[PDB]
């Protein structure tokens, strides 16, 4: 059984929100409630809407006249509709049901703001153990992903929260530490991922030539 | 949020740790509670059921108990991996799910001084007018440390920033990444990039620097 949200990562304020979780290795009318619960950054868990088997919807209260929670049959899917949205519906959107099973969750921003795509500077190594690693900077909105040589290097990774610079936009960075006697044969390369401007790229992280 | 939890708990490796959960008479009282664990990035995982059952995958070193309109986690023989954060769970009066605001969970693990490295802007960012100057602090403990950025000797306040990572999940320390950002004709100005770093591990503070010009490619 695997729950997967999708929807836009941005969406303007006093607009909706439209979302939806397709439910794979399970049919979706054997299915005891499907809902949708979600995480305002740093915060707890709210509560949105269920869907039960009969097709019977009950809503957060708070949220109510603004939620629509409907099953496609044919998709096997169920979505989630919020109207005329504001800063405050900011949060990590979860898919959920009872056969419970949660989805991976998917962030969507509420902002006047406009998507914006990554640029990726390299942060090279230089003078047993060396640091290199990846600036991903002037991107909107969250999140990236950040792997290292397609996922065979973990070891040591560190990708740090993302900061909010004063121009609006956002810069994360992604290291690791690998021994020094490698940096002449072993290939680092950073997979940057920015799905809301749909932005990927690898970028190889060589030495610097210090003196 | 309905459910009141504390903000953190923290005990060594190996230790005991429990977890508060109050409510009200409408929920908890009348109800069933649930707890969750949520390791960083990830959604949360059911960790116990109908108050203290737990369902299969969940080792015995967790379990829960309730009394009245509280509720509480218990997780014995703390291990590096155990750090994240802790949700309870309930049905109001009108049968609906609510949470708690969370717990998250600190391993005190032993002292570790940050190995401290310096990164110049790449000629590729100068060449796009900016210049980010980063410095790395790995893996210490405890959390606090103090970053302080000097220009040719002048103390840089307010143009820097910096993240934290959580706990590693393979020896519990924290990484710090602190980014000092000069546009390029700021930066061709001066000479000495230097980072200063004080924290419990370390007899004196550590700095790293460099010169513009060192460095190529």
């Amino acid at each position: 059984v695997q729950l997967q949200e999708s929807g836009p990562g941005l969406v303007k304020p006093s607009e909706t929100l439209s979302l939806t979780c397709a439910v794979s290795g399970y049919s979706i009318s054997s299915g005891y409630y499907w809902g949708w619960i979600r995480q305002p950054p740093g915060k707890g868990l709210e509560w949105i809407g269920s869907i039960y088997h009969s097709g019977s919807t009950y809503y957060n209260p708070s949220l109510k006249s603004r939620v629509t929670i409907s099953v496609d049959t044919s998709k096997n899917q169920f979505s989630l509709k919020l109207s005329s949205v504001t800063a405050a519906d900011t949060a990590v959107y979860y898919c959920a049901g009872l056969t419970a099973n949660w989805g991976q969750g998917t962030l969507t921003t509420v902002s006047s703001a406009s998507t914006k795509g990554p640029s990726v500077f390299p942060l090279a190594p230089s003078s047993g153990t060396a640091a290199l690693g990846c600036l991903v900077k002037d991107y909107f909105p969250e999140p990236v992903t950040v792997s290292w040589n397609s996922g065979a290097l973990t070891s040591g990774v560190h990708t740090f929260p993302a900061v909010l610079q004063s121009s609006g936009l956002y810069s994360l960075s992604s290291v690791v530490t690998v021994p020094s006697s490698s940096l002449g044969t072993q290939t680092y390369i950073c997979n940057v991922n920015h799905k809301p401007s749909n932005t990927k790229v690898d970028k190889k992280v060589e030495p610097k030539s210090c003196l | 949020s309905v459910l009141t939890q504390p903000p953190s708990v923290s005990a060594a490796p190996g230790q005991k740790v429990t977890i508060s959960c109050s409510g009200s008479s409408s929920n908890i009282g009348n109800n069933y509670v649930r707890w969750y664990q949520q390791l960083p990035g990830t959604a949360p995982k059911l960790l116990i059921y109908d108050n203290n059952k737990r369902p299969s995958g969940i080792p015995d070193r967790f379990s829960g108990s309730k009394s009245g309109t509280s509720a509480t986690l218990g997780i014995t023989g703390l291990q590096t991996g155990d750090e994240a954060d802790y949700y309870c769970g309930t049905w109001d009066s009108s049968l609906n799910p609510v949470f708690g605001g969370g717990t998250k969970l600190e391993i005190k693990r032993t002292v570790a001084a940050p190995s401290v490295f310096i990164f110049p802007p790449s000629d590729e960012q100068l060449k796009s007018g900016t210049a980010s100057v980063v410095c790395l602090l790995n893996n210490f403990y405890p959390r606090e440390a103090k970053v302080q950025w000097k220009v040719d000797n002048a103390l840089q306040s307010g143009n820097s920033q910096e993240s934290v990572t959580e706990q590693d999940s393979k020896d519990s320390t924290y990484s710090l990444s602190s980014t000092l950002t000069l546009s390029k004709a700021d930066y061709e100005k001066h000479k000495v990039y230097a980072c200063e770093v004080t924290h419990q591990g370390l007899s004196s503070p550590v700095t790293k620097s460099f010169n513009r010009g060192e460095c190529i490619d």
